[PDB]
């Protein structure tokens, strides 16, 4: 159970976008088709020398300082059916949580529950003409996975979030 | 009138690591005035199960898996062996 | 063109092992792992 002692530095962690190119003999090929839906036979596609500019940015149940959707809000998923399977969730427009050392993160109510009811309109029913769509929290488990866990300048946050999932829609 | 989300949040030094399966100490603060503005560009849930079909379906957050952080931005593309 | 992708990769196990192995780099701790 091995344990390691390093001289633990105060240093500043920032993200520098990064560009992933052509891995020797490969190619990547971006699937071009504006609303790219995970697996599937794309379309329009073209050959790039590398991806895009990707700011590898690690938080739990908020993707944060990423790439937007350019038509209307996407979800992914393996397998909508099996429950247990994640359902990433790509927005139309960004939304602001603005966060200090002093314990709290502020995000926009209005902003926020308009999202909401956008990603309402496809839940796992798969864009289903409709059904009651609810939101809770957590059911339990680790800190990291239960909270919104981020780095901060260079510090680990655990921010409740108990209100941003807790509603219910149709 | 100008009605912002609050959200309690607290700054942990003993963390489980996401890259395996450990646990890991950091240093306590040193700034007093950690800021950060981040925007919300996605959401990763899970949905309540034993309801399949029903009129209703739960949905909670989720991550944990940092995999499905890299595969939000990199879902478009594809890597084929060139000659 | 008519090509195929999927919830598999490109640089998603790639990726992560930059990460880690970025992370690693800079935000060091006093680690503690179960073998």
């Amino acid at each position: 159970t091995s344990v390691i002692t390093q001289a633990c530095p105060k240093v500043s962690f920032e993200p520098i976008p990064i560009h992933y190119c052509a891995p020797a003999g490969f190619a990547i090929l971006k699937c071009n088709n504006k609303t790219f839906n995970g697996t599937g036979p794309c379309t329009n596609v073209s050959t790039v020398q590398c991806t895009h500019g990707i700011r590898p940015v690690v938080s739990t149940q908020l993707l944060l300082n990423g790439s937007l959707a350019e038509e209307e809000v996407v979800i992914r998923s393996v397998n909508f059916t099996d429950n247990a399977k994640t359902i990433i969730v790509q927005l139309n427009t960004s939304v602001e949580i603005n966060c200090t050392g002093a314990g709290h993160c502020n995000i926009s109510r209005a902003k926020w529950n308009n999202t909401l009811k956008q990603i309402a309109s496809k839940l796992r029913e798969q864009f289903g003409n409709n059904k009651t769509i609810i939101f809770k929290q957590s059911s339990g488990g680790d800190p990291e996975i239960v909270t919104h866990s981020f780095n901060c300048g260079g510090e680990f946050f655990y921010c409740n979030s108990t209100q941003l999932f807790n509603s219910t829609w149709f | 009138g100008s009605d912002t989300i609050t959200l309690p949040c607290r700054i942990k030094q003993i963390i489980n690591m996401w890259q395996k399966v450990g646990k890991a100490m950091y240093a306590p603060p040193i700034s007093g005035q950690i800021r950060c503005s981040s925007n919300i560009t996605g959401l990763l849930l899970t949905r309540d199960g034993g309801n399949s079909n029903n009129e209703s379906e739960i949905f909670r957050p989720g991550g944990g898996d940092m995999r499905d952080n890299w595969r939000s931005e990199l879902y478009k593309y594809k890597v084929v062996k060139i000659e | 063109t008519e090509n195929f992708n999927m919830w598999k990769n490109d640089m998603v196990e790639q990726m992560h092992e930059d990460i880690i192995s970025l992370w690693d780099q800079s935000l060091k701790p006093c680690v503690k792992l179960t073998p």
